[PDB]
């Protein structure tokens, strides 16, 4: 029912009991369960709201989680009944639980953990107890096109089937359709076909307490289980990995987007994995290794995607893939996984278990859901704030600082509309004045300074203004190094001008102040990824609520203001602030450029020269 | 405006009428500064007028604006006036009226105001301070709930009508509730003592209208100040319009009355603030803070009265009703059609802060900053076009005749603006006949 | 020119946000917590 | 004299490029920004000032977000 | 070898 | 918030009065004693916040003593008349000591003052003043006494007046 003020009346459904203060829950029926940070039982709730519910917005005060079929799939696979959450709400909502969630937790936990898919032999085989789901099932003609069939054409016959490795995507979204989730529980120490391999723990590894916690719901029963978990950037993510991937101790297989990824990645696993380097192997198309030996491989997403012809050698790499067997396999940066053609790489690896690593989980083409039976439900997310208060991150400065548009320039900008008009806000003069006064200023300040900025022309343009490096398309990887080394140790070097490549293709030397000029348009999970790398915990400043400074510079009145307002929406749901600041200290005392209003007439010469081709 | 600003400006005869009540004068005493009572008490037995200048030597030259400020004050209140004091000398003394009440009020003597209830004995039905509070809120309660227009508040036909007269609502068509106006939204906003401030200075402007006596009004004010809460006093030895009014002020909630042939009256704290106007009452332990405001323009409420409901409504979305609990959000739209409204974010931002959550208040800021500078910003979008209509005057042929125009424009005060570089201005559209027949007189004598 | 640069000056520093805040700084008159750096400087 | 009267708008010199593309491009209609007098100031007409405030409005709109 | 098993539904009584 | 607290203390040396009635002189006790009433009253008068405390220093002992009328300023009079009036009548002189209990009375006023500061809400400040008038002769041996009670008033910056009728002391006005 819906009020005239737009808020669903839900005191009807929601029978209020005199556990006020003891009881820090609201259920509303709409799925949507509130929790209140203050309360003394904030931990308790905190934690059994975790597995249960898929957090929405994490902010000071007010908590709010969702429910969803996946969250209680994932609740059930950590080991947890109906009853026994049932009965937690019960003692944690201020009102009665709707029947209706009631209702829906009922039908979902009943459905849960009935169908098993299996790999042996290279065969993937579906069971249950119950072959009358078994039975019904071989009623689908998509699952009977997807299920195996003998080179005749007749179907195969606790009873199981094999299974089309080629058709397996297409019948997990089937699954859903026969609302009967597929189980994703693999044999962590009966398996017996894979031997083991001599990977330990160095004593130098330290599992933070929500590494530990979330590495445990992963484990169910002691038996590892495909999902995702989201880590913040900087939270010792690869070493989460290299510790999943000694724990399981059995083939392990990474994915990572950029060859940089994959030399941190073995990087880390020399730093904390006792495995040989010996066995220790990178498919990449520049550093080439035999697969035979290669007891834990690290690769691209490109180089298994590469539809076109590849060379020999790679031939052989994917045949000794497709043959090995992989107990584990882990994929980064899961987001980019809805592509199709790394989609695919899902099928062509027969991998056992599949974990996947990420910052964000905002697609901006909403293609989670379905990802949700790629790989499975989401492990694990991090409170940010409460890694904040912990220490484990630095405590995040976020500014957003209103450049006007000079006249000329804004007539422009409603002159254009076409794409051509990223150009005219992009390269604001005032904009440029206020970055060169805060790059004065945090120089002053001792910081070490990078630059975002998605457009190249406007990158370069800055960049050899302010005369400071600059990273583009080609950025021969020598070079980049070269000024990436320069940055990390040289105190003449604390100013990187740095274009979208910045974000997943390369690691970044970690910074205290990140200024962003250009935008992608409103990729709020982009940037808000990209954010996070840079910025890292610092020690000095740990005592300070404020140890890492952002700024974004905002043409206003432009379409710009809408594309930031969009774009921090995902760090609000993370509780983080973001300050306007228009007027800025200092700047009139200081000279800087495009004093004169003719150089802002030549630069907007400049920019005009730059036409659509551009 | 403060009590003073509504005495300040108050005729002689109704000033000499109000000093005949030793409260009155009680009251008058206690809202003057610390010099000026200072001044008083040395007044306090002098029969001779005193020289304006052996008064004035008395402070310091540093202090004599304040010095100045307290003369002005008791000049125009009439508490004091000048005498011709032979020798060409201008004395100042007391009101002999005022001051002979006041000694009567503080040394004794006289007829007290009212008798006490120990004639009638204890009271029967006798009811207790925290019930007349709550009782004074539900009323208070009900002239809002009225206000919004939900039917779950029936008032008088004439207390409707007096927030018509109060230009609260106007009722745009007869038979159907008035539609509240803009004043009132800014009214609804405003806390609760503001508000019963406000609707009392707008009675007394209009005093005159019910045919009741402006100074018996203020007196009986004056004397409820000082009442005794949880004390009654008696009806008896009132006039017909004080009977009348008393009975207004019941419906008001502000005093206590079992039924309109009681003889007992139980004032209200409201009431006993009330002509303290909105300061004075600095710790006022109000209801606690039921708003929690989130990072994420987010609004929850520990309310379920539709007054609450309703004013978070008038600025934000509704998100979620639950029985004991309102969810809403902090929009651009919402806050926006609020200002279109007529309410400004400085009335938001301090009725916010007015009920802020305790859990809020451990932060060092009572809001979070980013959010009142957001809603700040939304406001001034608001109102971002400067409208001026105005006649432009463009065509002047001289720099000299342009200068001149705009000083007899300026002595006039008719400008809008003007640009001497371009020489051209604009001016009033009523003042521009005015300058329009001065430029043709300026021709007509060239 | 220097014309030309107090002329750019007073515009961009008082174009849109300035029209009412200036006049509002006239008319009147945790946070320190909440400034930044080049605020406090 | 010949000496108009109208409406004075104050604003951004931004606001008032706004407005001279509005005149220019004609997309108001009819040629109703007679004359500017400031670099911060026009006079128009009041006739077609209200509905050339929707137009403002409807700009501040496209640069903003809803929720 | 922590990992095998975790929960804190007994942190989650009445008390 | 200023909490002003006005302490007046009281010469009640039942011999100066005595003599001064033998002179059948304008003045007499009942005129101070409605002097000092009347003051408190405006004391109170002046502001809500403001605060009595009226102490009658006599020589047998110190008491605290706190119709067209303020209704709580009459029960106050009435009060502090029913105190002087229950002093005097069993006002019984009864040895040899002359001198005023005046240190004594200090004391027990500041001891009071203690109290309401400690019962002062720390929202608000408690400015504190103490008048004293003096009609009879000074004392002599409470010099020390006199002294360690100039010292703590100082140390809690307390103002001390000293009003003199007949007898100058100059303790009172080094104090």
């Amino acid at each position: 029912k819906v009020d005239e003020y737009g808020a669903k009346d839900y005191r009807l459904q929601m029978p209020l009991k005199d556990d006020h203060t003891s009881r820090p829950l609201w259920v509303a029926p709409d799925g949507h369960i509130f929790l209140e940070a203050f309360s003394p039982v904030y931990k308790y709730a905190q934690d059994f709201l975790v597995a249960i519910a898929e957090p929405v917005c994490r902010p000071t005060h007010v908590h709010e989680y969702k429910l969803t079929a996946y969250s209680l799939y994932a609740a059930v696979s950590v080991g947890l009944q109906t009853s026994d959450i049932t009965e937690y709400l019960r003692k944690l909502s201020k009102t009665g639980v709707p029947d209706g969630i009631m209702q829906f937790i009922k039908l979902c936990t009943v459905s849960y953990g009935k169908v098993k898919l299996v790999l042996k032999h290279n065969r993937y085989f579906v069971e249950s107890c119950h072959p009358d789901v078994i039975q019904h099932l071989l009623q689908d003609p998509v699952i009977r096109e997807c299920r195996l069939r003998n080179s005749e054409g007749e179907a195969t016959e606790t009873v199981s089937f094999e299974v089309k490795q080629e058709m397996i995507e297409e019948l997990q979204k089937r699954c859903i359709h026969l609302e009967y989730p597929l189980l994703a529980e693999y044999d962590f120490r009966n398996d017996s076909v894979n031997p083991d391999i001599n990977i330990d723990l160095k004593p130098t590894a330290v599992l933070r307490p929500y590494q530990e916690k979330s590495l445990r719901k992963m484990f169910g029963n002691g038996r590892a289980r495909s999902g995702v978990i989201v880590l913040p950037c900087g939270a010792g993510k690869s070493l989460v990995g290299v510790t999943a991937a000694c724990t399981v101790r059995k083939r392990c297989l990474v994915l990572g987007n950029s060859a940089v990824s994959v030399e941190q990645w073995k990087a880390q696993f020399k730093m904390w994995s006792t495995i040989d380097d010996s066995q220790i192997c990178r498919f990449t198309s520049d550093a080439k290794d035999k697969p035979i030996g290669c007891s834990v491989a690290i690769s691209t997403y490109s180089m298994l995607g590469h539809t076109t012809k590849r060379s020999w050698e790679a031939e052989r790499v994917m045949e000794w893939l497709k043959t090995q067997e992989w107990g584990l396999m882990i994929l980064d940066e899961v987001h980019t996984i809805p592509a199709k053609m790394f989609r695919r790489v899902l099928t062509i690896v027969q991998a056992h278990c599949k974990l996947g690593l990420t910052a964000t989980l905002v697609r901006e083409d909403d293609k989670i859901v379905d990802l949700n039976f790629l790989i499975g439900p989401k492990l694990y997310e991090a409170n940010w704030m409460e890694l904040q208060n912990n220490g484990y991150i630095a405590k995040v400065q976020c500014a957003e600082v209103w450049c006007p548009m000079s006249p000329e320039f804004y007539r422009e900008y409603v002159a254009i509309k076409t794409k051509k008009r990223i150009l005219l806000y992009t390269m604001n003069p005032n904009k440029f004045r206020a970055c060169q006064f805060l790059i004065k200023f945090h120089e002053r300040r001792n910081d070490k300074i990078i630059v975002f900025a998605d457009n190249v022309f406007a990158l370069k343009e800055y960049a050899i203004r302010l005369n400071k490096p600059y990273i583009y398309g080609p950025t021969s990887q020598g070079e980049r190094m070269q000024i990436l080394q320069n940055f990390k140790h040289n105190p003449k070097i604390n100013t990187i001008f740095i274009s979208k490549v910045g974000d997943t293709s390369f690691d970044l030397p970690e910074a205290n102040v990140l200024i962003q000029i250009s935008s992608h348009g409103g990729s709020r999970r982009q940037e808000a990824q990209r954010l996070g790398r840079v910025l890292r915990a610092k020690k000095g400043m740990v005592a300070e609520e404020y140890n890492a400074f952002f700024y974004s510079l905002v043409s206003q009145d432009t379409q710009e203001m809408a594309y930031s307002t969009k774009r921090q929406r995902f760090l609000v749901d993370q509780g983080y602030s973001f300050k306007v600041i228009t007027k800025l200290a200092g700047m009139e005392e200081e000279d800087l450029a495009f004093s004169t209003k003719e150089e802002q007439q030549q630069l907007l010469q400049k920019v005009l020269a730059a036409t659509d081709l551009d | 405006r403060n009590l003073q600003e509504f005495l300040g400006g108050l005729s002689p005869g109704v000033l000499d009428r109000l000093y005949g009540h030793p409260a009155t004068c009680l009251a008058v005493f206690r809202e003057l500064p610390s010099l000026a009572k200072n001044w008083v008490m040395r007044m306090l037995f002098l029969e001779q007028p005193l020289p304006q200048a052996a008064v004035a030597l008395w402070v310091k030259k540093e202090f004599s604006k304040a010095q100045e400020e307290s003369t002005g004050l008791l000049s125009g209140l009439r508490i004091w006036h000048t005498q011709l004091l032979p020798g060409g000398l201008q004395g100042l003394i007391l009101n002999p009226i005022f001051r002979q009440n006041l000694r009567i009020a503080l040394l004794g003597g006289g007829k007290a105001w009212s008798d006490d209830t120990s004639q009638l004995g204890p009271d029967k039905h006798a009811r207790d301070v925290p019930s007349l509070d709550k009782y004074a809120e539900e009323r208070w309660e009900v002239v809002l709930h009225f206000m919004v227009g939900s039917p779950s508040a029936a008032v008088s036909q004439d207390l409707a009508q007096l927030l018509s007269q109060a230009g609260l609502m106007k009722s745009t068509e007869p038979g159907e509730p008035p539609c509240i106006t803009s004043a009132g939204f800014q009214f609804l906003l405003l806390d609760t003592p503001a508000q019963l401030w406000y609707f009392m200075l707008q009675y007394l402007q209009t005093a005159q209208s019910r045919g009741m006596d402006l100074v018996e009004i203020l007196s009986f004010l004056f004397q409820l100040s000082f009442s005794t809460l949880g004390k009654d006093y008696s009806v008896e030895g009132m006039s017909d319009s004080l009977l009348n009014f008393l009975q207004h002020l019941r419906e008001f909630g502000l005093v206590f009355q079992r039924k309109r042939k009681s003889r007992r009256y139980y004032p209200t704290r409201l009431a006993i603030n009330l002509s303290s106007g909105v300061s004075g009452a600095g710790g006022t332990v109000h209801q606690p803070g039921f708003i929690v405001v989130e990072t994420n323009y987010r609004l929850y409420a520990y309310t379920e009265s539709e007054l609450q409901i309703a004013l978070i409504a008038l600025f934000s979305e509704m998100l979620y009703r639950f029985p004991n609990m309102v969810v809403a959000q902090v929009t651009r739209e919402s806050v926006q059609q609020a200002i279109a409204s007529g309410i400004t974010a400085q009335q938001i931002i301090h009725f916010l802060r007015t009920r802020a959550h305790p859990v809020m208040l451990k932060q060092t800021p009572v809001l979070p900053p980013t959010i009142t500078d957001q809603i700040r910003l939304w406001e001034l979008e608001r109102d971002r076009l400067r409208f001026t209509e105005g006649v432009l005057y463009n065509q002047f042929l001289s720099q000299v005749d342009f200068e001149l125009l705009l000083a007899h424009a300026r002595e006039l005060g008719v400008l809008v603006f003007e640009n001497s570089a371009k020489r051209l201005m604009v001016v009033t559209p009523a003042g521009h006949s005015d300058v329009k027949r001065f430029w043709k007189r300026q021709k007509h004598s060239s | 020119g220097t014309s030309s640069q107090a002329e750019a000056a007073r515009i961009l520093a008082a174009s849109w946000p300035q029209n009412r805040e200036d006049e509002e700084k006239q008319k009147l008159k945790a946070a320190a917590s909440h400034l930044f750096p080049f605020e406090k400087l | 004299v010949n000496v108009l009267k109208g409406v004075l708008i104050e604003c951004d010199p931004a606001m008032k490029q706004f407005l001279l593309y509005l005149d220019e491009s004609n997309a108001l209609g009819k040629k109703f920004i007679i004359q500017d007098i400031d670099d911060t100031h026009v006079f128009v007409i009041a006739e077609l000032v209200n509905v050339l405030q929707e137009r403002v409005g409807e700009l501040m709109d496209q640069n903003a977000f809803s929720l | 070898r922590w990992e095998g098993g975790y929960e804190r539904t007994w942190e989650i009584l009445k008390e | 918030d200023e909490l002003n607290l006005l302490v007046i203390v009281v010469d009640a040396n039942p011999i100066w009065w005595g003599k001064q009635a033998l002179k059948e002189s304008q003045f007499t006790l009942s005129k101070c004693i409605d002097a000092v009433m009347v003051l408190g009253n405006s004391h109170l008068f002046m502001n809500r916040s403001n605060k009595l405390a009226v102490i009658a220093s006599h020589i047998q002992e110190s008491r605290f003593l706190y119709d067209g009328k303020y209704e709580l300023l009459t029960s106050a009079n009435e009060v502090i008349v029913e105190e002087i009036k229950d002093l005097m009548t069993k006002s019984d002189i009864k040895g040899q000591h002359t001198e005023t209990l005046l240190a004594g009375s200090l004391a027990k006023a500041l001891c009071y003052i203690h109290r309401m500061n400690k019962e002062v809400k720390d929202n608000q400040e408690m400015k504190s003043r103490i008048l004293v008038i003096k009609a009879a002769e000074d004392s002599a041996l409470q010099y020390m006494n006199f002294m360690n009670v100039i010292f703590a008033a100082q140390k809690q910056n307390i103002l001390i007046d000293a009003c003199v009728l007949d007898s100058d002391s100059g303790l009172l006005q080094q104090a």
